[PDB]
């Protein structure tokens, strides 16, 4: 009918929580192309031992 | 084709030093980095050692860091392993192998391995066996087939032949593997099935020759 057409707004603010926990398979697949372009100072600094 | 070649195994008292060696044939030696790998019984297949092509970084496993020393000469294209304070665990076949050809970015490991060479770190003194027969009875008849054998108890070290009748008698032969016992000696047995209707008339002998000591015996089974 003529129902509120707007938030309470005293609805619930916080978590479900049992909302959705899994990954959702439609999620973003592709890189994100503004990412962390610059090298981790916080990388591996020793030699692999795997190497040619 | 490719071809590895490892020497200088042998038997070793614990606490002393080996050096194996390992010559490397059909390819460009010197452009390719090296692997020790060993295998045993209780462990299975175990990494020990690689060395880079110069000789300029080398890695070894955790059990063995600090006491081997993998290293190389270029010019004579061998690889060496020298092996100091043995300890029991490390009795072993020990394999050389040689680092695939692949890409600058990936990781790399073995493609081709030696030939093995043993290793035995034990206490024992080198000692003949005894030969004691496996005498077939009635407790060893089912029907027409009975079962015989030879044990050969208290030798070290590994390995001894047994034959049957100077080779004469092969079908039918089963020799177990060697098992080692409490008191670092090996003993094995040899049984072989003959028809029950040539007891007492057909002669066996089993021929256990042992190198390391020069040990032949021809031991005769007798029925009870």
């Amino acid at each position: 009918p003529n129902a509120n057409p707007n938030a309470n707004p005293n609805a619930n603010p916080n978590a479900n929580p049992n909302a959705n926990p899994n990954a959702n398979p439609n999620a973003n697949p592709n890189a994100n192309p503004n990412a962390n372009p610059n090298a981790n100072p916080n990388a591996n600094p020793n030699a692999n031992p795997n190497a040619n | 084709q490719v071809q590895l070649v490892e020497s200088g195994g042998g038997v070793v008292q614990p606490g002393r030093s080996l050096r194996l060696s390992c010559a490397a044939s059909g390819f460009t030696f010197s452009n390719f980095g090296m692997h020790w790998i060993r295998q045993s019984p209780g462990k299975g297949l175990e990494w020990v050692a690689i060395i880079w092509y110069d000789g300029s970084n080398t890695y070894y496993a955790d059990s063995v860091k600090g006491r081997f020393t993998i290293s190389r000469d270029n010019s004579k294209n061998t690889l060496y392993l020298q092996m100091n304070s043995l300890r029991a665990e490390d009795t072993a076949v020990y394999y050389c192998a040689k680092v695939w050809f692949g890409e600058s970015e990936d990781n790399y490991s073995v493609d081709v391995w030696g030939q093995g060479t043993t290793v035995t770190v034990s206490s024992a003194s080198t000692k003949g066996p005894s030969v004691f027969p496996l005498a077939p009875s009635s407790k060893s008849t089912s029907g027409g087939t009975a079962a015989l054998g030879c044990l050969v108890k208290d030798y070290f070290p590994e390995p001894v032949t047994v034959s049957w009748n100077s080779g004469a008698l092969t079908s039918g032969v089963h020799t177990f593997p060697a098992v080692l016992q409490s008191s670092g000696l090996y003993s094995l047995s040899s049984v072989v099935t003959v028809p029950s209707s040539s007891l007492g008339t057909q002669t066996y002998i089993c021929n256990v020759n042992h190198k390391p000591s020069n040990t032949k015996v021809d031991k005769k089974v007798e029925p009870k």
